[PDB]
């Protein structure tokens, strides 16, 4: 590992089935803190609603874009208290 | 019975815009083709040129069971009953102008 | 062709009139119930549980599965006639009048 | 009929017409009991709430994929007393 | 030619211009609208169900079906007139103003 | 600009930001006053929920082949108290 | 106007204002007499606790389905004490 | 009428570039080669050349039908009334400088 | 060829049958949960986060990511045993079974 | 048997009709080439001269083990019946002519 | 070449890589927020709301319109820096480093 | 000044591999053998044969302006500023090669 | 060793069959024309006419490297294992048969 | 070195069969035809009589540099060591059947 986008598809699996089918505001204001803004997230957010398409798998890939760590997954996934995600996220270290 | 050779051009046409396209219950060309026992690969460089039925005819002519009952009863069994129908008279005449034609000899 | 009969085959259909009664039996999964509705003449179902997936997966392309439903299922002939005969007995009155305004009770 | 996913299309509508709309407990406790677990029925639940798709359909479907008896539908749909629902599946046999 | 006008000749009209008001009617199933709007003199509809499919046909093979229609049409002679009266009469103001900027109301 | 069609690609981007995703209602009503009707909007509706396809996209370019103006645009982005929008389309003049 | 199908998409849009955020009793049973049964409104209700949707455009649209005239929306906007709604589809005539 | 060899380059030129052009409803040269009674394979290998519809007409040439007028039937029964048009002229005439001419004697 | 056994080739299998497990493994993501467990021989993921992308896309285009892929991960030569093993393994015994109703068992 | 030139005009022209139709799925004249021994580069020039059919059997007419037995036994392995249902009387006949008129003239 | 550098030219680039910088381009719409980007030097819009229809039909097809468009805006030179520098300046960082550690900074 | 025969092979190769490729905004050959005032319809019976910017060559010399000049002052009106760049010299070459020679009275 | 001549027509054809399908992670003619060090705009010209794995070949054997080995070394290192194992047979054997030939002297 | 005159049949065809196999990506007869100082149309013409890289190596046979020095340089400059690697053993074998019998007879 090292960037978000270089995660093996599984691990990004078991992690966009967290985050993803997890509380509108545990998820929320996970993604409104992620550098983001506004306007932007309205997009990501739509995206929920269609065919199945995991809105973290979008909000992940789309961090991946921006040159996103996985040490800055890992770090936003305790100073969040979302534990229950990076429990597989370690499992890789 | 004789050769696709029999039929040309005006049902090759018909008969491709029928099988050219893809359906989800129907038979679309890719259900024929199956039937004159074509391979895997064959079929898949075969869904390339355009009027793939056309090409699908014509390289399973130089072949075995190339009759023209033959992929007539082909499209008989495959359940494509709407395509012997508006195309079944169009082809025991283009059967004609072969067995009449080219045998003055 | 243009006078629209009850003996005439499905599959004559204008393009530009399906995609017209397209948006009567398009929405509200109105064609999943036509669908199930359409059975062959030994009686079973024609299309099946797997069938109708592959057309549900037409929405992510942006196809009126009611076309690529009416197109495939006039593959057997069928007349305008079964057509409706089917779209009344399965209540789809607004697009059956559109077909012909005959057999179109009045609730 | 064999198999869940070898039900006739319109038996499998009328009986997502009951099990799909019909109380959010009574269904939710089928699901439960169809041998799944916490993770996987928080999936098959988000599926409700996106353009009309059978919520018992993907669960019968998803049912279907583990090669589910329909004996073992009707069985479960006594078991819950949702006898409301085996009685269209047993105008089959 | 040059000075294109509703007497002129479908089939004589620039290749570079084609494969502009193509961008126009081409989206959208814009030319479906279209091809079924083209009508033989009898009335009956010009192509049909079967004919259009062909065309659908080529856009895997990423080609206009704007043009390969228009060009296509073009072998019954039909006026730029015939055109755009039938551009305007389907509600295609934009390419047929492109064409000639006589008859196309204001909404 | 002139007519609406005649909009650089950004400038309909960031307004295809916001009707697109703004409000299933503050839409709905500025597309049910483009002086079209019942049937036609159920078209340009299901277009929505496919792949990442601005709403207000189709229906923009589609009052582009009816030879919209843009000052009919601006117009109805005030008599439809949706100035959030025409704010930018007004950054052109 | 004729059919309620042929309603002008902004006369239907103020009345899927009313009958819609309309007394979750005021509203149903207007439903249930729309000449409708217990399983069907199942289905139409569901509806609105979805993305936005007009449980009433749903409702309207599916009388529409069934041949309903105009005058037979009216009748039973008065002939039910809801002639809130109907003021405005006598706008009309 | 008289045989093709009356029409000559100009026209068999312009003629060419209308019907070698493959057309999805209306006549492409593979049309008029049905037309002209010509078997399957006889239009395939002759779909190879460039400009077929020079190698149609100089294969239905010394055939029998080789009329002029026959083809000219042909042409506007195929409801190709394009041609005929941009053409009809400019072969009333190379009908002219052969009937005329090659009859000084 | 006909007698399909654990033994055969996977690229080897008939087009007809190949878009019939494709109805199993098509919906609901069911390949990409199949996708990430092809591993190559390392150990390592085959298809990785970019890689399973693409096949996505092919939604917009009508194809059988089933397929797709299967076909893709056929130039490994894989058994038809490799496929059932990974689809028994990852609980499709509804297609395993008609691949080889050998070891499919009952819940 | 024979060497070739017993094979009159009309067969040598139905032959060519028959095996060039290229068909990159099913068996064409290239296929036949490849089983008269000829080159990869050698093929590669037929598939010049149009009508290679017969360019091949020139090529060939005069070489090892060329005969018309062997192109008879070559169609049948190629399994091309097509041409083997067809030619097949025009070739016993026109084994007679070289035959039945080699022994008096 | 081998050795890239915001000297050389786009049009010059390995069809490997652009098939991978185009899984970077090619989902979320990326390329269309690099398509209005690209500026001529005039300042006008490179291609417009027309042009990039274009593009987006060719996702029927199966092409990546990430590179349709990037060979099609090589027809005009620019440098694979032009390409960075209009990659970063839009937020496009993990492609760019693919092209050029060099300008990619950090959050 | 000089005329198309003046560059050759190498160079009218080169200048397909770049003009051949059809694109979407930039102009391919199309939009260049319109720009030398060619018809919709011999543009068409153009896309035919592979190298049509080759072809289109060959059949824009036997013209009016068809000059060396001509052909890249259109090409710069099109913009294709590659092509020019990477041709440049070797069309001034292949130039100072034609008045080079042709030249010995 | 020996040069692309070698092998021919069946096994080209067969060779076309696997590479010629575009592939979305495994390794596709284009991969190989690549490989094979060809330009990005040499590899669109041919993306052009049907069977480019066979242009392809043909296109890389009036160069430089062009083994049958390299041909083969290069598939195996882009792990096509697939058309290794079914080709195997048929490449050795096209080999001992030019070898094979091609001495007498 | 020595007139062209000096290479025997073998390879004055073999050497044709290998550089008129036309390739518009690589290196044919016409990219040599062009490094032996051929005008444009002097290699349209050649491109007509089949065998053109004979009818290349007859127009040149007689000509200023036209050696047998100069056409190995010439192949191995357009880096043509396909044939480098196959006539090279014949062409110095034949250079001695005309430097080994031009000092006696």
């Amino acid at each position: 590992a090292c960037y978000i986008y270089q995660l093996p598809s599984w691990v990004l699996d078991d992690l966009c089935r967290n985050m993803d089918a997890l509380s509108e505001w545990d998820w929320m204001e996970f993604a409104s803190y992620v550098i983001t803004d506004l306007t932007q997230l309205r997009k990501i957010k739509s995206m929920e609603w269609v065919q199945g398409v995991s809105i973290t798998r979008e909000l992940l890939w789309w961090w991946g874009m921006r040159q996103a760590t996985v040490q800055q997954l890992v770090d936003l996934l305790c100073r969040l208290e979302l534990y229950r995600a990076a429990q597989i996220i370690l499992n890789w270290k | 019975m004789l050769p696709l050779a029999a039929l040309n051009m005006r049902v090759r046409r018909r008969l491709s815009l029928f099988l050219n396209v893809r359906t989800q219950v129907a038979a679309d060309w890719t259900a024929l083709a199956e039937e004159m026992d074509f391979e895997y690969l064959e079929i898949r460089q075969l869904e390339t040129q355009a009027d793939p039925t056309g090409r699908l005819l014509d390289a399973w002519q130089g072949r075995p069971g190339a009759s023209v009952g033959r992929l007539l009863e082909l499209l008989t069994k495959l359940g494509r009953d709407d395509v012997l129908l508006e195309l079944g008279p169009s082809i025991e005449e283009d059967c004609q102008k072969y067995i009449a034609a080219a045998l003055e000899h | 062709m243009g006078p629209i009969t009850p003996s005439t085959y499905v599959r004559c259909l204008n393009v530009g009139l399906i995609r017209k009664l397209s948006d009567f039996i398009d929405p509200q999964e109105g064609w999943k119930k036509l669908a199930v509705a359409i059975k062959k003449p030994s009686g079973d179902d024609r299309y099946n549980q797997f069938h109708i997936r592959r057309f549900e997966a037409l929405l992510q392309t942006g196809k009126s599965p009611t076309s690529e439903l009416l197109f495939d299922w006039g593959t057997t002939n069928c007349t305008v006639g079964d057509l409706v005969d089917l779209l009344i007995q399965n209540e789809f009155f607004a697009p059956a009048s559109l077909l012909l305004p005959d057999a179109v009770p009045l609730e």
